[PDB]
């Protein structure tokens, strides 16, 4: 079902198919990695493992949580380079946002900006599209916690607990079934849960050092990135 | 798979299957009934290539000195045999150093090397469900 | 870019429009949408439903009102649908800059007909997969379009966009007439987009935005599920 | 294989460029001779039909005062050439009063040989031969579509090209003199040319140090046919 | 072969077939080699005619008072980067006005080469240049590529069987870095003599010459300037 | 293996390569008599046939060295009479891109012209010669590069 | 108008007037000249009230992507070097009463200074504004070495006082900024 | 089919074969590693001798970009010294609007954006290069970072490039990161490389060593090797 340079370039099939997004969504799997978002009442909880094929790696650089703004932090998935190149492209624009309106950005009309360009990304024919995938959190008024998700189809939408990836399809089962119920929600209850269903997804049960959670909240409205101290001490705090 | 839509009681018989690819076997040995279960191997992961690993290392003369955890961190993604094959080719290449106990040293380098070069051959692995 | 820019679509043998045929199934096989134009005011009830019970509905909406007095809906690929929502969103202003006074629905679907018209002979870069419908009221009398890839637009009482709107376009022929108050084209609506719907309908599951001669409104799933309780 | 046209040949080279070198082979035939007493040229004009005017042919345009050339193959190619030229000996002549020698027109139209691209149109199909008097004397010289010069003392183009370069270096010296360098070069073009010999068939192009300016006339010509 | 299209396409085993076939374009010049002692340095070149009464070709020419060129491939590039040679030449001796250091001259060289060898519909330029001059520490001859990758040596060559001419050149090239001017014109063309086949000579017209030294500023011989330097040799045997 | 139905006309055979795979899974008794595989391109395999029962060293072939073209060079050229100036060296560097089997194209070339030239013995110019003759084919002009 | 930065051991001690005002009449009873560019780097700014705001929103903007890129604190010459560079740049346009200091985590507290014409100089302390014409032979003799920030708070507050009895522009009431490793401080004074 | 000709263009599965062909053309240049030390970072590279060819001490890939930073590169050699001019002049830059030494994270960031910033693109091509980079600063410390075609950039103690790399990086395990001094590292790296690249694969080559750190004062240079001349000395006593 298809005809001419559309698998080459981005156009129509001739059902109305481009192939070169969902050879996209497959180029995040590539990574091999693992990302998870999970809500809370009054806070936000992300975590990532690594993987460290080497003993000359240093844990400081291949950290895969990045801090865009004081209060907003985010994870990327998918290929490396195109991930920075988002990451410097979302700090520019977020600093432009304080430049021209002068008040701290709502993080959500950032994942629209974010996503719009992921869609002059798509539309050129004679540029990639970019296969990197973009999940984000912060702080709003009244509006508690959020997160959202930016993909590399020039859309973004958010939700409560959200995962996409390698294995996050399951995992995306799974967490429907922890969340309702009627699951309430504390701080260490969706960490817990943040560590849970990765390792039902995978169950390594090992050391802090390979994940790295990144949290935000609101008492401390700053995002933050975990001590593997604290991370650890949530670990033995779930295995009873 | 008539003789799988009896008309008769399979109940006694058995019957295993194995392919590389579950993809042209057609619905109807994909539907139930003719076909009732579906199991599937996986890459094993570091504690089963870990045990494998183990079982692989009794029939070999060792050194002294063994740590599997070396094998471990550096072998990923192998097949249970590309790990036997990865064990039987530390041993071949130790018959150049003529030692017959020998060391996991160069179990590592042999491994390690030889194990990557698997792995550039490694081309398409990834089937269909 | 590398200045390239020629346009990719060519005349077919019989001098159709490859890419625009298929941008057009790519709308066919969008969101089930409806919209009726009757009496008061326009009546837009769209379909939004979640392929998993995580997404929240209280975040990105189907309707983003262009001005107090016109909203719009839209079938096909939302990517494509905010981009050239932000486009119009942006157009009308500068016609208010001159008149400074509110650009009449007609005159939003020429421009915002032209931009996707010049959009598909643009150079080296694939049409919409966007079948907008805009509602608005301008001089007493509400007005309900609809566009398409190609840029061309008509007028309608109501009408359907995404998959089976033939079917529910025959529907709204035989039912739906005359015109009738909000309160009936809100009913017809709803039932003419509870056909295609899932089993099960909720507030969250659709959206009605409706376009009133004191202007454009859009409605929260509170009075959503207040009208649709009792669906139909 | 549709690649580029400016890609490289595997041996190798660019292709439309050498193939511009086989676009000369069909045009019209000339000869040239450089000689201590004065550069003397000659083409074929190729006429078909008494429709075709015969001074409305020319291959021989005289650049400037003391330079003529002569053209191959594609013409309105040439016009461009020839005409941008004469703006550059005449720019030669607005800064240094002198006469642009003939070396260095050659050099300012083979650096502006090729500049053909895309981004950033297509080669030129049309030979040249440059005759002229310079502070040495007599020049005669000869250039190609991809820019590379060389000066010559008798050179030919065209489609005799190869047998006329035969029997001219057959028939050459050094201690040529002027008419005896024409006749000479006017009896290869009389074997060169299916049609009998005319007034309207050739045109010379001539130029000495003090004999000038000639550029040529017929007349003369229409004598210099009988003199054979 | 369809990978060989252009100059942006990486090849299965990644390598631009474009330069290739530019490096082969180069080949083709005939072949002249460059080399310096100690303290003075030497580059000779043989011309190609295309016929008899048609001039020989000329390859070595002058660029600024202390840095000649020789040169083969297209003469088109040829005579352009030597018209941008010239402007580098002028600019430094110019504002600075001191001489160019050869090594970051050749280093311009390479950054204005290498744009062309990446962008799409571009090429590179057949260049046979063979660089030699005199910064405060003395003789340099250097050596270009289509590839802009450039090699600082004793002496080299290009063009036909240049390699022979390397072949003469492993010998007595430890003994090139001590002997005077003359004598090693005559290990030059004793380098150049064997890219001819051995019926015809390695006459006086159909060779170039270029010297440049210490505090000797560049200069083209030809004809009866390289007429003592070819005479008083011994001919090659059968 | 190809990829989908239908059809792979060599269903059957490469059926019988996954065959030959269970002579080397389900039975063990292949651990006598081992089998050697080669092909000219690794493009196309069955991916399961990477094992020890299966294949397992596996070695690329890579272009040989001029130091090694000039020594199985020499040894198809060591039979015939060759006069005692060679260099292997200029020609070995004048090998470039070349098969090993083009250096036998070599020396059969440097054989062939040393017919027509009636030279009792091989030269270096000869092999030079036939070097020029089998690659790098043809032929254009000289010109434009002086 | 007046403006004082005095460097103590723990960091440094900005200070300046509020009144400002254009000719005879008076515009603004407070207005405060001391911008927080960043958490441990403030500026003290005279001349054109837009040109001073405009250029600190400016350094703002590119000073906090800047060091929202570095995951580091900003270092104070690096604030103050944005300031050479857009003042010299403009130095034909604009007006610069900017003087710049701030607390840093490598070097502590520092001062640099930012007159009209673009120039940039670090020193033990720094003044400027119209006010403090008068005020430099007082306090040039009356600084002492070795000061602690009580002493500097108070050494201020009678600099300014004496600058704001005196000139007719400086005027209104104090306001003085306590930056150090421990935070800013701020306040307001009489008397 | 047609996959491999864009880098523009996505492939079946999910990735570019033009950053697979330029990666692996990297990978046929000489060996050269980088290793970091406690006090500096030492860079160290294998030149080839192929005939004669030309004379010792020409186009050495070890590069010097700014005071304190410098290059050693592997792989295409004209687009390597571009990407010097590159980092040349970015280290300008920053020079110019801040006027103290980059920090080698930033400029790593910035090339790491252009080599990602021609791979998304059919008029460039895939950058044929991969280099080490290496500063040192009192108020830093011995900082390692490498770069890959791809534009993943990321940092060590020490890594390895060109052919031999698996098995060249395998036993700097036995080298200490922090433990061993610089001018000792000198001698390890010797005996490292002179040890690994058998002479049979390359009849002859030499040994060159660059090096930043404290011991020269935040200098980068090449530590001479007429200088203490350790590698002849040990490594050849080393084979055995």
């Amino acid at each position: 079902s298809s005809a001419g340079f559309d698998r080459h370039i981005t156009i129509f099939s001739p059902e109305g198919r481009l192939y070169q997004v969902e050879y996209a969504f497959k180029a995040i799997n590539q990574g091999g990695l693992t990302s998870v978002a999970v809500r809370g009442k009054d806070c936000a909880v992300i975590v990532t493992q690594k993987k460290v094929p080497d003993k000359l790696l240093d844990s400081s650089t291949v950290t895969h949580l990045f801090k865009i703004t004081e209060n907003i932090g985010c994870v990327m998935t998918g290929m490396t380079a195109d991930s920075r190149s988002q990451v410097q492209r979302a700090r520019y624009e977020a600093a432009n946002w304080k430049y021209k309106y002068g008040y701290e950005i709502p993080v959500d009309m950032l994942c629209k900006r974010i996503a719009d360009i992921s869609q002059v990304y798509t539309q050129n024919a004679e540029m990639r599209p970019l296969g990197c995938c973009m999940i984000l959190i912060g702080i709003d008024e009244e509006q508690g916690p959020q997160v959202y998700k930016c993909d590399p189809a020039g859309y973004y939408c958010g939700f409560k607990a959200t995962a996409a990836g390698v294995k996050q399809t399951e995992s995306t089962s799974f967490l429907e079934k922890k969340v309702k119920k009627k699951f309430d929600w504390t701080f260490e209850q969706t960490v817990e849960t943040a560590i849970t269903c990765l390792s039902t997804v995978l169950s390594i049960d090992f050391k802090p050092s390979e994940i790295e959670v990144g949290v935000v909240t609101v008492e401390n409205p700053k995002f933050r990135i975990l001590t593997e101290a604290e991370i650890d001490a949530h670990l033995v705090a779930l295995a009873e | 798979l008539n003789q799988m839509d009896g008309f008769d009681t399979l109940h006694r018989v058995k019957m295993i299957m194995a392919t590389n690819r579950p993809d042209t076997l057609d619905p109807a040995l994909l539907r139930p009934g003719r076909l009732d279960r579906k199991i599937h191997i996986d890459l094993p992961n570091e504690q089963a290539r870990l045990d494998i690993l183990k079982i692989h290392a009794g029939p070999i003369t060792k050194h002294g000195e063994i740590d599997y955890e070396a094998i471990v961190k550096l072998s990923d993604g192998f097949n249970g045999a590309d790990l036997r094959n990865v064990c039987t080719e530390a041993g071949m290449f130790a018959i150049r150093a003529d030692h017959d106990f020998v060391v996991q040293e160069d179990f590592m380098k042999a491994v390690r090397k030889v194990a990557d070069s698997k792995k550039l051959e490694s081309k398409l692995d990834y089937k269909p469900v | 870019e590398r200045g390239y820019s020629f346009s990719l679509t060519t005349f077919s043998p019989s001098g159709k429009l490859v890419q625009i045929e298929y941008a057009l199934a790519a709308v066919a096989g969008g969101a089930p949408s409806v919209g009726i134009k009757a009496a008061n005011g326009v009546v837009l009830a769209t379909e939004k439903k979640q392929k998993s019970i995580l997404y929240d509905e209280r975040s990105v909406h189907k309707v983003e009102p262009i001005t107090k007095h016109i909203g719009l809906v839209y079938s096909g690929m939302g990517p494509d649908y905010r981009v050239l929502v932000h486009r119009a969103r942006k157009l009308a202003q500068q016609y208010y800059l001159v008149y400074q006074e509110p650009i009449p629905t007609a005159q939003l679907v020429q421009r915002v007909a032209s931009v996707m018209q010049e959009y598909t002979q643009s150079g080296g870069v694939r049409p919409f997969g966007v079948s907008l419908l805009i509602c608005g009221w301008n001089e007493g009398r509400p007005y309900l379009f609809q566009s398409d890839p190609s840029g061309a637009y008509f007028a309608w009482k109501a009408t359907a966009m995404g998959k089976n709107y033939v079917n529910g376009k025959t529907f709204l022929e035989k039912r739906y007439n005359e015109d009738l108050e909000l309160e009936d084209a809100i009913h017809t609506a709803i039932l003419t987009l509870k056909e295609s719907f899932e089993g099960q309908m909720t507030e969250d599951n659709i959206e009605v935005g409706i376009c009133n001669e004191a202007g454009f409104r859009r409605l929260t799933p509170t009075e959503v599920k207040d009208y649709l309780a009792a669906i139909a | 294989y549709d690649r580029g046209v400016n890609t490289f040949s595997p041996e190798g080279r660019l292709f439309q460029v050498e193939y511009a070198i086989e676009a000369i082979k069909l045009g019209s035939t000339a000869i040239g001779i450089q000689t201590s007493e004065g550069v003397c040229l000659a083409v074929e004009k190729r006429i078909t039909s008494p429709l075709m005017e015969p001074s409305s042919i020319e291959k021989i345009v005289e650049i400037d005062a003391h330079i003529g050339c002569a053209m191959s193959g594609l013409i309105a190619d040439a016009k461009t050439l020839i005409d941008k030229a004469r703006v550059e000996t005449q720019n030669h002549w607005f800064t240094y009063n002198e006469t642009m020698t003939v070396e260095s027109v050659t050099q300012a139209v083979s650096n502006l040989a090729l500049q053909f691209g895309e981004e950033d149109s297509r080669p030129f199909g049309v030979a040249l031969l440059f005759g002229g008097v310079d502070e040495k004397g007599p020049q005669l010289f000869h250039m190609d579509p991809s820019g590379t010069f060389v000066q010559c003392d008798a050179r030919a183009i065209g489609s005799a090209s190869e047998g006329a370069q035969s029997s001219l270096q057959e028939v050459y010296h050094k201690s040529m003199t002027l008419k005896e360098a024409i006749k000479s070069s006017l009896i290869i073009l009389k074997q060169v040319m299916e049609e009998k010999l005319n007034a309207t068939n050739i045109e010379l192009a001539t130029v000495q140090p003090g004999q000038n300016f000639h550029m040529f006339t017929k007349e003369e010509l229409e004598e210099v046919i009988k003199d054979i | 072969n369809q990978y060989d299209n252009d100059v942006t396409v990486w090849s299965p085993q990644g390598r631009i077939h474009q330069i290739e076939y530019a490096m082969e374009a180069v080949k083709q010049g005939s072949a002249t080699v460059g080399l310096k002692s100690k303290t003075h340095a030497v580059l000779v070149a043989l011309k190609r005619a295309q016929s008899e009464l048609a001039a020989h070709q000329k390859k070595i020419l002058h660029v600024d008072n202390h840095i000649g060129i020789s040169i083969a491939g297209l003469t088109a590039d040829a005579r352009l980067l030597c018209n941008f040679m010239r402007q580098e030449c002028l600019d430094s001796r110019f504002v600075f006005d001191r001489p160019l250091p050869v090594s970051r001259l050749v280093s311009l060289i390479g950054s204005k080469t290498q744009i062309p060898t990446q962008r799409y519909g571009r090429r590179p330029y057949g260049v046979g240049l063979l660089i030699a001059g005199y910064d405060d520490m003395g003789p340099h001859i250097f050596q270009t590529c289509p590839s802009a990758n450039y090699f600082d040596c004793r002496a080299m060559s290009i063009g036909a069987r240049s390699q022979s001419a390397r072949t003469y050149l492993e010998r007595h090239m430890s003994e090139f870095m001590e002997c005077n001017l003359n004598e090693l014109v005559k290990h030059g063309l004793r380098a150049l003599r064997e890219t001819l086949p051995a019926e015809q000579d390695l006459t006086t017209k159909n060779v170039s010459i270029g010297i440049v030294g210490k505090d000797l500023e560049f200069t083209i011989y030809d004809d009866d300037d390289v007429s003592p330097f070819l005479e008083g040799l011994e001919e090659r045997p059968q | 293996k190809r990829f989908d139905s239908e059809k792979a006309g060599d269903r059957e055979v490469q059926r019988t390569m996954l065959e030959l795979l269970n002579q080397l899974d389900g039975f063990q008794p292949n651990t006598q008599v081992k089998v050697i595989a080669a092909t000219n391109r690794v493009d196309i395999l069955d991916p399961a046939l990477l094992r020890s029962g299966r294949l397992d060293r596996k070695i690329e072939f890579p272009m040989p060295n001029e130091e090694a073209r000039a020594r199985i060079m020499q040894i198809h050229s060591r039979k015939m009479n060759v006069s005692p100036d060679v260099n292997y060296e200029e020609l070995a560097r004048c090998t470039d891109d070349f098969n090993g089997a083009q250096c036998k194209a070599v020396c059969v070339e440097a054989g062939m012209i040393a017919l027509r030239r009636g030279a009792t013995e091989l030269t270096h110019e000869d092999y030079m010669e036939g070097i020029l003759e089998v690659q790098a084919k043809k032929k254009a002009n000289l010109q434009y590069y002086a | 108008t007046t403006i004082m930065a005095v460097q103590f051991d723990g960091g440094v001690v900005l200070g300046a007037d509020s009144r400002t005002t254009t000719g005879s009449y008076i515009a603004n009873r407070v207005t405060d000249k001391l911008t927080p560019i960043h958490d441990r780097i403030f500026c003290c700014r005279s001349g054109s009230a837009a040109d001073t705001q405009a250029v600190a929103d400016a350094v703002t903007y590119q000073l906090g992507f800047h060091s929202i890129e570095l995951n580091e604190p900003p270092l104070v010459h690096t604030a103050a070097s944005l300031f050479k560079e857009m003042c010299y740049r403009y130095r034909e346009d604009l007006m610069a009463g900017i003087i710049i200091a701030g607390w840093d985590p490598q070097e502590g507290g520092q001062v640099y200074s930012v007159p009209m014409g673009g120039m940039m100089v670090r020193q033990s302390f720094a003044i400027g504004g119209s006010g403090s014409s008068y005020i430099y032979g007082y306090v040039d003799a009356t600084y002492r070495e070795g000061m602690t920030k009580e002493e500097c708070l108070q050494f201020t507050a009678n600099a300014l006082a004496l600058a704001m009895e005196r000139d007719g522009s400086s005027g209104g009431v104090i306001r003085l900024a306590a930056i150090a490793e421990s935070g800013v401080e701020r306040q307001v004074l009489l008397g | 089919t047609g996959y491999d000709l864009s880098a523009s263009t996505f492939s079946p599965d999910g990735r570019v074969f033009q950053v697979e062909y330029a990666m692996k053309a990297v990978e046929n240049s000489s060996t050269a590693i980088g290793i970091r030390c406690k006090d500096g970072v030492v860079f160290g590279v294998e030149k080839l001798v192929l005939s004669k060819l030309y004379e010792e001490g020409s186009n050495k890939r070890l590069f010097n970009v700014d005071r304190h930073v410098g290059m050693a590169v592997a792989g295409l050699l004209a687009d390597a010294r571009s990407l010097a001019d590159i980092a040349r002049e970015e280290a300008s830059n920053f020079r110019s609007n801040f006027g103290y030494n980059i920090p080698l994270k930033h400029l790593a960031d910035r090339v790491a954006m252009y080599v990602h910033a021609y791979t998304l693109y059919s008029a460039v091509r895939p950058f044929g290069c991969s280099f080490m980079l290496g500063s040192y600063s009192v108020n830093d410390g011995a900082q390692l970072y490498m770069i890959d075609p791809s534009g993943v950039s990321y940092g060590y103690w020490g890594c390895a490039i060109g052919k031999a790399r698996q098995a060249a990086k395998t036993e700097i395990e036995k080298l200490q990161m922090k433990e061993m001094t610089c001018r000792d590292i000198v001698k390890e790296v010797a005996k490292i490389i002179y040890i690994v690249h058998d002479e049979v694969k390359d009849k002859a080559f030499e040994l060159e060593l660059s090096w930043v750190g404290e011991l020269t004062n935040g200098r980068h240079e090449i530590v001479p090797k007429d200088i203490r001349e350790e590698a002849e000395k040990y490594a050849k006593e080393s084979l055995k």
